[PDB]
């Protein structure tokens, strides 16, 4: 069953990927008192002790492999290693380690099902690059105990899904259950690497006890990674073979990466592009210089073509300012609309109120009104919430009466047409034009008052088409 | 909700 | 003659790279007739055929190189191997290459000057790592005849040219002219390699027909590359030698990078900045918390400077909302522009309408007449054709009469004095404005009824300078 | 002192890093006649001279060092070396050296501490990869001699804070004081490396004269480096192991990065991505396809979370468009602001302008005024001065009069109640709205005609409550 | 195109 | 400024 197999795996190429992290660390972030310091990792203190110090000296893959205690590091069960690379207080208590990493590289109980399997980690190789007290560990060798291609195709698909590869597997074997006793399998006098494995299977002996030797490379190498792993102090862009492109390198913050100009620039507007590569201007985004509102030296961004000219960006826009009322307060909104419209009333019998001191009126369900749907507000800033708002503007209005026939002929409807309709005025005496809300709907009325010197009338018209409006729609902090 | 009118004057 | 050698050794070493670029890429950019494809390169398939699944097993650089024509590949004059390592239309009608690969490897006619020179490429070694049809190439073998450091010194330089490096470089000899008899040259049965030709010249007979390997290696793609040709997982910044820094890697999609935080940011505010270097702030692009219109969780982004202040963007914006009085339709717009204006009529020569009933003016000629440019609408998402809008408000209206010089004083040409000429005022009727377009200019015009309680008259004015209006405009998908 | 130590140790590395540097570019940017021009590096014309030509011949770290002066570089006190690695105008006149780099690799005056130093650099070997002349270099070893372990830990402090790394360091011997008696010192016939001298510190006698070679390689190219001294050409992100995501390459400006579409995105809308991971849709400014205002093919950017629906961005806002009068002009504005208010007399004393022919106002101090804080414009690009701008359109106005009490009742202070109070209206004359403004004040004053049919009476109020307004802010480079 | 007057009254 | 205000007429 592979499917047992795959966990078996999966867990060991966890262990063996946080050891490995852990190696690859020279300075490691450790708690002392409650503030998180930075501390040299353990394994480079030539005053460390046991285990942190033990080194084997096989740089060679084909070299013998160690069989002193203090240069390997027994593994698993019965041994107190782990300790040594967890952190101080897995325990409530305390342990006898000296360390309170701030992350957990390895859990401190070992992956359960690891405890009876049949494959499992019993001894751990660093290889030393000198010969000095806490030297440099050049390359990690994982001796896992059998207690055979079924497992490298295992662990090698469990070490793929966590960015990780074995420099090499060996085949290992020794003639007891000692630690010390592990040696490479030869075949010729050959080490056994395990690709090689599948035409010499049949000159091993049943008298040993095989295992695998998992060799890896921790040392993340100074050059950058397919998996990236590798941390830029920046890097820049290649123009006509020359390295005087943009660079990109982050600021303090660890938010925030910063675009300069690169040596070959002869104009200091850096800039980020998108390119479709479809014939047409690519659109940047660029840094231009620029003048505050007390001619101070400043700067902008400008979104434009190829050309110079300004580019177009669809997008919600927020704008923040101090209110013009009382100042040291912010306020936000956003970019409004404006929609044209006149009320619809026509005919005598909806436009004129008989009794206009004692008229209650409906704005819900009054003729002739302006209705709209109450936009839905953009996303804001937390603790700023937007409310929507709505605002009217007289755009057109007249005094009209009733003709020889009790018609109204003014009428606003359409802008382009608002003075070939010009009707029979009379004097104005104003308008009161009103806005409100349901909680879907926007709701705006009109009352306009009118004498007639022709008939000595006066009259007052509800939401007439002799008045038009310009709407403003927008959503802001201030309310309503 | 609410929306009135007013009263005019002759002379 | 250097010269000529390093001419040959030039399209060498040309050939040399063009090939290894080609075993480098296990997914190429096929043409599949008018549409670029991603396909398994045809040497990773174990159902292509020959010569794209032949593999030598010579891992060693001192093992037997193999003399199974299955194995290696025949190349030069009496092969038809050229056709399967170029594009199968490099003749407008056709070849027998089954791939028609974006770019040319190695050109379609092999470089005239390597059809008659003394150096030329006689066979291909493609070494296997493992012992499966399709397997990957871990090294390739340029077997060289001589039709000896004259030519080794040429091809290193052409090959410090071209960003490749040679594994080692062997002399082969053959006992007479098939492809497949070349063996390793021995010296006491130890393989002689470029690095000892100098003390062994003279143990080699003339009877024997020599040449050189040149062994190249395909997988460069561990570490991220100058040139590009690497894909990277993920990449991090650095900020004081750790990496703590910002991170930027692809979405599924194949379209976005995605930037997210550092594990050294204390604030989740990811964030992408501009910097002139000038003495002034950085400007960034950042990412905050928000709340959407429902007070759910949400976010938006922010252009400040270093100090927390929004910052500037010049750029065309459109907003895209529902139609307040559809719904199920959206809707574009632009930010509009102000503009405050008043008609420009003076005297009651053009002031006065004589006879209104009969009068229809032509607006585009009419005196005292509001006249503007179209304006021209940016840039808008496909389908979504942007209008021109023009509306105008009333700022200012008072119905004015001559006065005792048959003059009129009020004027609202200046916004800032509008009160400081009073005029003589009669009782207003209303006003109508009309806003008319050509193809080119924006006409507003207005008319105004103005009764006189003084001379009991009846007036009707024509773009009068007391008339004044508020003008926005605007692009939209809501027409006019 | 380690404080004498690490200054030495910086300016040796200084020296070494330019040099380094030096040999690390094949092509060089020089000045001839006042223009930058590209050329090869003397290094690698094999028609240059001593001493770009000198070459030594020890590819071993082992092997013996070079004995003849045309080959290795005499360096420092009574040479005239110096000259040939520097700008020919580093004196006003003109050196020896024919080149005049655009860039100083190291000073034109050594640093002034070497000139007495206990460690000099004294000889500098360009160790060649071949036989050919103008060969490339492989290794660059300095000899220092003593005028040795605290100087060893300064210079690896240099060398780390200077961004290379020493390959090896040799202990090297002469009898005398020439450059050419240098040699390797030797322990039982091995020599006798750094990390090897704490154990043979005693067989080594002191009539000798000691010193120490540095080891550094040239170049970094091919590979990405994680301090970021290595120019990529573009790079290209990945999914799903393959390379198939985003790409950014400098175009030929210097300024601007270029987002481009990966090989598996199915569509073409390349994109820039923000992500905060707290259970939110990522925000992306992505590029899409569009139409200009000729209906021509264009582009824009759309600001859209994964659902692509707009999103938020808070910023300033700047536009730019032709002048609606004057062509061939630019002018900017911003997003403007609404804010609805009423004036505020409500009494007859505050009111009635009694004799209307003689008032002159004062609209900073008037009873009634609508007063703002002048706003602050924000940044605009460079001789572009924003004015701020502020207007208003008249939303309700009715000709109120007194009632039965004395009291006037329209008021339109709430724009959700202008309805609620009727008046007794009489005929209205207009009104006249200005607006004026101090150094820090917008000043909004207005004032009205009224009849009174009831009483025959004329009334000019100033600042009334029946009055209301829509009050637009903004900024623009078209004054007020 | 065109543009149209209005006819106001007379007591 | 100055601000300043209009005539209307007595019938």
């Amino acid at each position: 069953d592979e499917a047992r197999r795959q966990i078996v795996s999966n867990a060991l190429i966890s262990e063996i990927a946080g050891i490995v992290d852990f190696v690859a660390e020279e300075q490691i972030t450790v708690i002392e008192q409650g503030i998180e310091k930075e501390i040299t990792n353990p394994l480079y203190e030539q005053s460390s002790g046991i285990p942190y110090i033990n080194r084997t000296t096989n740089k060679d893959l084909n070299s013998t492999m160690s069989t002193n205690a203090s240069e390997f590091i027994n593994w698993g069960a019965g041994t107190s290693t782990r300790i040594f690379f967890t952190r101080k207080y897995c325990i409530s208590t305390g342990t006898q380690g000296n360390y309170e990493f701030s992350k957990d590289y390895i859990p401190c109980e070992e992956p359960a099902i690891l405890s009876n399997s049949d494959l499992k980690i019993d001894r751990i190789d660093f290889v030393a690059t000198d010969n000095t007290v806490g030297s440099a560990i050049e390359r990690v060798d994982f001796i896992l105990t059998f207690d055979f291609s079924n497992y490298v195709s295992s662990l090698e698909k469990a070490a793929e899904q966590h960015s990780i590869s074995f420099k090499d597997i060996y085949v290992v074997e020794r003639n007891s259950s000692g630690a010390a006793g592990w040696r490479l399998t030869t075949i010729s006098g050959k080490p056994l690497t395990f690709s090689g494995l599948s035409k010499n299977i049949g000159s091993l002996d049943k008298t040993k006890n095989y295992g695998l030797r998992l060799s890896i490379d921790p040392n993340l190498g100074k050059f950058l990674r397919a998996d990236g792993r590798v941390g830029a102090d920046k890097l820049c862009w290649n123009i006509d073979n020359k390295m005087s492109g943009p660079c990109l390198a982050a600021d303090d913050s660890g938010n925030n990466l910063v675009l300069t100009k690169g040596k070959g620039a002869k104009s200091n507007e850096p800039g980020l592009c998108w390119d479709l590569n479809t014939g047409t201007s690519k659109l940047c985004l660029t840094q231009i210089e620029g003048k505050d509102n007390n001619d101070k030296d400043a700067s902008l961004i400008k979104l434009k073509d190829d050309n110079g000219n300004p580019a177009t960006m669809l997008a919600n826009i927020l704008v923040e300012e101090k209110s013009m009322t009382d100042s040291t307060k912010k306020e936000l909104r956003t970019i409004p609309n404006t929609i044209y419209a006149a009320f619809s009333n026509s005919n005598a019998s909806d436009l004129v109120i008989t009794n206009p001191g004692n008229y209650i009126g409906n704005v819900t369900s009054e003729k002739g009104r302006i209705e709209l749907n109450v936009q839905d507000c953009p996303v804001s800033p937390d603790g700023n919430k937007l409310h929507p708002r709505l605002s009217a503007s007289i755009a057109s209005i007249v005094a009209d009466t009733k003709d020889s026939n009790g018609k109204y002929q003014a009428d606003f409807s359409s802008l382009a047409g608002n003075r070939n309709s010009g009707g029979q005025l009379g004097y104005l005496s104003g308008t009161a034009i009103q806005v409100n809300q349901s909680g879907s709907k926007w709701y705006i009325t009109a009352t306009m008052g009118v004498f007639d010197p022709l008939t000595n009338t006066t009259y007052v018209y509800l939401n007439p088409k002799f008045l038009s409006v310009n709407i403003t729609t927008w959503c802001s902090t201030e309310p309503q | 909700s609410e929306g009135g009118a007013f009263t005019v004057n002759m002379p």
